[PDB]
RNA sequence: UAGGAGGGCGCGGCGGCCGAUGCAAAACCCGGGGCGCGAGCCCGGGCGGAGCGGCCGUCGGUGCAGAUCUUGGUGGUAGUA
RNA sequence: GGCCGGUACCCGCGCGCCGAAAGGCGUGCCCCUCGGGGCACUGCGCUGCAACGCCCUGCGGGCUCUCCAUCCGACCCGUCUUGAAACACGGACCAAGGAGUCUGACAUGCGUGCGAGUCGACGGGUUCUGAAACCUGGGAUGCGCAAGGAAGCUGACGAGC
RNA sequence: AAAUUGCCGGGAGGGAAGCGGAUGGGGGCCGGCGAUGCGCCCCGGC
């Protein structure tokens, strides 16, 4: 239950890549769509427009999709997918599913205290 | 186990086959640091003969009531200062040959004929001159890198020269320096197994880069201001 | 499969693949072979020597059955031996081979011969056939 | 009975070390640098020890 | 910046593992890594670079052929990183050992009964980790028909290409460029 | 056209799909004809299933004629030398070819 | 496993039913494998309980009380699956349950490459059988 | 940019595998907490009251901001002429 | 003085004593000969730098969420275009529908089966969930194994650098 | 569901608003938001 990760995460950027003119429109959503235009001052990147994704702007790979737990999460259904981590308690965090009656949540969390696996559900849906 | 004891059998062997090879060069290593240390011990006498020599002919030559006329660099430091934009052709393929394929750039070069008038073709784009011994060894030092394996290797220690060199009679930092300051008959491969030196940018700022330095700029030679100038770019 | 088909990574690229300047109209060269004597004529001309015109004589009702001559090399006819009747043979008895029994027609030359004496048995031979057959000490029997 | 011996080394990239003001590697690089200097500064000790 | 050709990267591009989801294989790739890893056998480096290859680069080879190639080397064992198949235009064949991905069973057949050996490559890493006393055999690529269409163009003159015609005839492609009745003779 | 092929031929300027014919009922066709034969042998029970007889003959045409296969009836020679009379033929089963000659 | 190890991995790697991988086949893969005689519940070839002759699973036993079982399959009854596998259901104190998992693991030289895995997984298991008599009392986050 | 190729995200089925579901499924909403450079994904809260997912293989009427795009709805215009 | 790092090797530590501690302490050679310096024989193992704080359910911490203020940047997207923010065209807004597909011939690349053969594709027998599956025929069906000729016709005699 | 509208609470406005990068001030929100355990050791029983 105390996490194995011994590396400072540092992000490189935590604003969102929202797409390019999706504040002027009410229809474009907010999931990042690249420019495709000719005269696209986003694609053509000018200093004062909505920044593209590059691959520079990825996360070290030790320190990639760990929450702020300092755990990288895994999704359990049951009881039976949650006794797959009592030897990964200092590395993942199990997450009960979204749609798991709260019955059988108090089953996952029953056995994960004694396992001693890290959950974030365990005051979900009571 | 059969197979289990044959394992470590070969394991030992080759355990007491790696202790013997590493007794042998720490010998090895303990000699060659004393050849090394003579090596560099006779350099620096015989720079300081050269240098004190020159001093003394030209006394010499002053007081029999003519004069001594120095004998030219063999060696030029040469060191790219514009940029990779709008450059004409030829010169694209004369900067891949000396090797200056980067803004700020410094590599080493002879002087004979072809190297020069293939200078003369890229003056406006470069500035050279004639390194002295502070210059070369300090660069060696400071920015060294190898090219190994056409990889690039930090001359931290003795051993990388060991290996890309060494054929050559060049065994360690100091050999390398001479051999190339005192141009040396092995001075093709002891340069072309060095990296095109990457240089800070000048510090104290530079002159307007478009003229020559005659001019007021900087490209061409700056026969000796070279020196005043690798101070700056490291 | 269309999950594999180009066009699905094209998606989202306002062309699809066939350019801005140059678009993709509907047939910018003709439908089809249009133009061969015109402006595909270089194409025609390079790729397609011996297109255009008439050569040869016209043989009316043509059936492929009288220009049926199906050949055996000289090669092959001891693969068409059995073992055990190629050692039912000594150096001056041959085994006789009717290639019709095995649908040939000509026995071409083309290939070695063993030193075994083979007594071939065909429609039509050629002379390096006979030539090579004779060589090896074997005969020929033509039938029908 | 053919393969050669296995390398299980793993040789990093050493951190740079100073060559020019860290004495402790100068050293490995130029055996003859400390008595280069020595000889300069036991050169200057008689210089000025005159006057 | 500095001055490259695609920042200096590798614009060529060669097979690094087979293509080829074949599970057999994929073994004999892991232990053809294992083997020019540790065993710095050339032969064996050939063996994997051809363990990467299609199948028209892995051309069959037949018994007429490797027997030409073996006779008279029997303390030497055959390598064909491809396929052998038999020939009836064969009469008497070495008893020969030979090491190869596949067997016809006519090849096989024939051969095994000549008395020789019919390896796999698994077989062949044991008696022979550094290819000793081995013959690395090739099949001929450019027999395949597809490559007749290849070369400069048809109707170039100096060149012998095949074209790619509906069917052979007097009606197709005999007219003009050709013969000199017609035109002009390519 | 463009870079190097065999060039086009397709028949495919007519109203081709008014009459492209599929072949979705052959499985049924099958079981169709293999009901129609059950019932025919039922119905000729206990005459052979193969119907009456037939000769040998020769192919015609180069190509084939060195091969034997099955014919439409005895000639009149056959079946009058064989003491089976040309009207009673195809009630014994026999088939009867009035325009066969036999050379 | 009449087919070898390595077949069988080479056969079962890419899809297995004790498989389960989520968040997809980038960068953000997870891979657990779930069968009872894998030990990580790690999906490679060293751990597999199905890509293997000789494996080792550490189970918290069924209706009773602090009894762990230990089972290692029988390398020569692979065929034979209701007689594959060598079960103990071992009751003793963790110290002499752990010099009997080194018996049965390490030095027979049955696979000595799960001499610590085990160990650790015998750790996991007779603390989850202790915590799960007794109740949480540590809260073990320090 | 045009253009090409590779690896992935997503939709709807089919053959298998793993399961969730009246202790609340799908869908939808949120100033909720995250993960990913990114397509997107995971969880919480709520409404909702009956079905739904994830993985491998495989397929297809699969990804919208434009087409004086089709249909439907609704604005300013305007309590104005 | 500024920024970064903080140790599995480079360094460093123990294996002796003195010293809270920086550190000093021995022998023998070479050197000047004060001061003092150079070199020397080298061995086992070990091998994630420290000290003190502040907060700890708080009026706390910080947030990738929201609003606002200030500074710098900042033209309106798609598009033909050498050149679009254009005094160039389309676009009021939202929801859903919406555009390289399917088929015949061919071609290269790749995979798989067999390999001088390969195809079972039209039929037949079987098929107890089956429009599936499985078996069968070909001794000449297609393609390939032989090409050149316009046609009569002829049709590869065995490779060296 | 969205565009669109009303009320309720808040925020700001010297001839546009919106957007990007900085933090600053407001809110709304997070207890896996953030710990109290490890060895030795003395009983007293388990
Ligand atoms: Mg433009
Ligand atoms: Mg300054
Ligand atoms: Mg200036
Ligand atoms: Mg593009
Ligand atoms: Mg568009
Ligand atoms: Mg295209
Ligand atoms: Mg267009
Ligand atoms: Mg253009
Ligand atoms: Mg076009
Ligand atoms: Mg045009
Ligand atoms: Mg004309
Ligand atoms: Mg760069
Ligand atoms: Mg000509
Ligand atoms: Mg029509
Ligand atoms: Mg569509
Ligand atoms: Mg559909
Ligand atoms: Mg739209
Ligand atoms: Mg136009
Ligand atoms: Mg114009
Ligand atoms: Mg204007
Ligand atoms: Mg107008
Ligand atoms: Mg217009
Ligand atoms: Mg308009
Ligand atoms: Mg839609
Ligand atoms: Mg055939
Ligand atoms: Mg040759
Ligand atoms: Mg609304
Ligand atoms: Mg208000
Ligand atoms: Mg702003
Ligand atoms: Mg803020």
């Amino acid at each position: 239950a105390v996490p194995l990760l011994t590396r400072k995460i540092v992000k490189k950027r935590v604003k969102h890549f929202k797409r390019a003119h999706s504040d002027r429109y009410i229809g474009l959503k907010q999931s990042w769509r690249r420019p495709k235009g000719i005269d696209s001052r986003v694609r053509r990147k000018f200093k004062g427009c909505t920044l593209m994704p590059n691959i520079g702007y990825g996360s070290d790979k030790k320190t990639r999709h760990y929450l702020p737990n300092k755990f990288k999460k895994f999704v359990v259904h049951n009881v039976s997918e949650l006794e797959l981590l009592m030897m990964h308690n200092r590395t993942y965090c199990a997450e009960i599913a979204h749609n798991v009656s709260t019955k059988k949540r108090k089953d996952i969390v029953e056995r994960a205290a004694q396992l001693d696996i890290v959950v974030t559900n365990k005051l979900a849906r009571l | 186990p059969e197979k289990v004891i044959l394992k470590r059998r070969r394991e030992e062997v080759w355990a007491a086959e790696k202790k013997q090879k590493v007794a042998a060069e720490k010998i090895k290593a303990a000699e060659n640091t004393k050849v090394i240390y003579a090596r560099a011990e006779q350099y620096a006498g015989e720079y300081e003969a050269q240098d004190k020599e020159l001093v003394q002919l030209k006394r010499e030559a002053r007081m029999k009531g003519g004069f001594y006329v120095s004998p030219e660099a063999k060696l030029l430091f040469v060191v790219r200062i514009r940029g990779i934009n709008a450059m004409h052709p030829k010169t694209k393929k004369i900067l891949q040959l000396l090797r200056l394929r980067q803004i700020f750039n410094g590599v080493f070069l002879k002087v004979n004929k072809a190297t020069i008038n293939m200078l003369r073709r890229v003056e406006p784009y470069v500035a050279y001159g004639y390194p002295n011994l502070k210059s070369v060894r300090e660069l060696i030092y400071k920015r060294g890198y190898g090219k190994l394996n056409k990889q690039r290797i930090p001359l931290a220690n003795n051993k990388v020269i060991e290996e890309g060199l060494g054929k050559h009679n060049i065994i360690c930092i100091e050999d390398l320096v001479h051999e190339i300051l005192t141009v040396g008959p092995h001075f093709k491969e002891a340069n072309n197994f060095l990296w095109p030196f990457k240089l800070k940018a000048p510090l104290g700022g530079l002159k307007k880069k478009r003229n020559h330095y005659v001019e007021g700029g900087d490209a061409g030679n700056r026969e000796n201001y070279i020196n005043q100038l690798v101070r700056r770019m490291n | 499969t269309t999950r594999f088909k180009k066009n699905r990574k094209k998606r989202g690229h306002v062309s699809a693949g066939h350019g801005r300047v140059g678009k993709h109209r509907k047939h910018p060269g003709g439908r089809g072979n249009a133009g061969g004597m015109h402006h595909h004529r270089i194409l025609f001309d390079k790729y397609h020597p011996g297109y255009f015109g008439k050569v040869g004589m016209r043989y009316f009702h043509k059936l492929s059955n009288r220009f049926y001559t199906p050949t055996v090399n000289v090669e092959r006819l001891w693969s068409m031996v059995p073992s055990d009747k190629a050692a039912e043979a000594g150096g001056d008895k041959a085994p006789v081979v009717d290639v019709s029994q095995f649908g040939y027609f000509k026995v071409l030359g083309k290939g070695m011969l063993p030193e075994k004496p083979i007594v071939v048995k065909a429609k039509l031979i050629s002379k390096i056939a006979e030539k090579k057959i004779k060589a090896a000490g074997g005969a020929v029997v033509l039938v029908a | 009975s053919v393969v050669k011996p296995i390398n299980k080394e793993v040789k990093r990239r050493e951190a740079r070390k100073n060559p020019l003001k860290n004495a402790a590697a100068v050293l490995k690089l130029n055996p003859y640098f400390g008595t280069a200097r020595r000889m300069a500064v036991l050169a200057e000790a008689a210089r000025v020890k005159a006057r | 910046g500095i001055d490259l050709v695609a920042g200096g990267r590798n614009k060529r591009t060669k097979r690094t593992a087979p293509k080829s989801d074949d599970v057999y294989l994929k073994l004999l790739v892991k232990l053809y890594r294992f083997l020019v890893r540790r065993t710095k056998s050339q032969f064996n480096a050939v063996i994997l670079k051809r363990l990467f290859m299609s199948k028209t680069n892995r051309p069959p080879l037949s018994m007429r052929r490797l027997v030409r190639f073996m006779e008279g080397k029997e303390d030497k064992i055959a390598v064909i990183v491809g396929t052998i198949t038999d020939d009836q235009r064969v009469y008497e064949i070495p008893a020969m050992k030979v090491a190869a991905l596949r067997f016809t069973e006519t090849a096989r057949a024939r051969i095994v009964n000549a008395g020789g050996e019919c390896l796999t490559f698994d077989q062949l890493a044991l008696r022979a980790p550094l290819g000793q006393n081995t013959l690395l055999l090739r099949g001929p690529k450019n027999a395949r028909e597809a490559v007749r269409h290849f070369g400069k163009a048809p109707g170039v003159p100096h060149s012998h290409t095949k074209p790619y015609v509906r069917s052979k005839g007097r009606k197709f492609e005999k007219a003009r460029g050709r013969r000199n009745s017609r035109g002009f003779k390519v | 056209v463009k870079h190097n092929n065999v060039i086009p031929n397709g028949h495919f300027k007519k109203h081709w799909q008014n009459y492209v014919k599929t072949w979705f009922n052959q499985p049924a066709r099958k079981q169709r004809r293999r009901i129609a034969r059950q019932k025919k042998a039922v119905k000729i029970f206990p005459r052979p299933t193969s119907g009456p007889l037939r000769p040998i003959v020769q192919c015609q045409t180069r190509k084939y004629n060195m091969k034997a296969r099955a014919g439409r009836g005895f000639t009149l020679e056959e079946l009058k030398s064989a003491g089976i009379p040309k009207k009673l033929a195809p009630t014994i089963g026999i088939s009867v070819d009035h325009r066969r000659k036999n050379r | 496993t009449t087919v070898p190890g390595s077949l069988v991995w080479e056969l079962v790697k890419k899809n297995n039913c004790f498989l389960i991988k989520q968040f997809g086949n980038s960068n953000a893969k997870v891979q657990f494998s779930k069968e009872p005689n894998n030990l990580y519940n790690v999906h490679s070839y060293k751990f597999s309980g199905l890509a293997n002759s000789k494996t080792v699973a550490v189970q918290p036993s069924a209706g009773e009380d602090k009894a762990v079982v230990l089972s290692t399959t029988k390398t020569k009854k692979q065929n034979t699956p209701a007689k594959l596998q060598h079960k103990t259901l071992m009751r003793k104190e963790f110290r002499k349950m752990a010099k009997s998992v080194k018996n049965q693991v390490c030095d027979n030289y049955y696979r000595p490459d799960l001499t610590k895995p085990a160990l650790a997984r015998l750790s996991a298991v007779y603390r989850s059988l202790q915590v799960s008599k007794s109740g949480i009392k540590k809260k073990n986050r320090q």
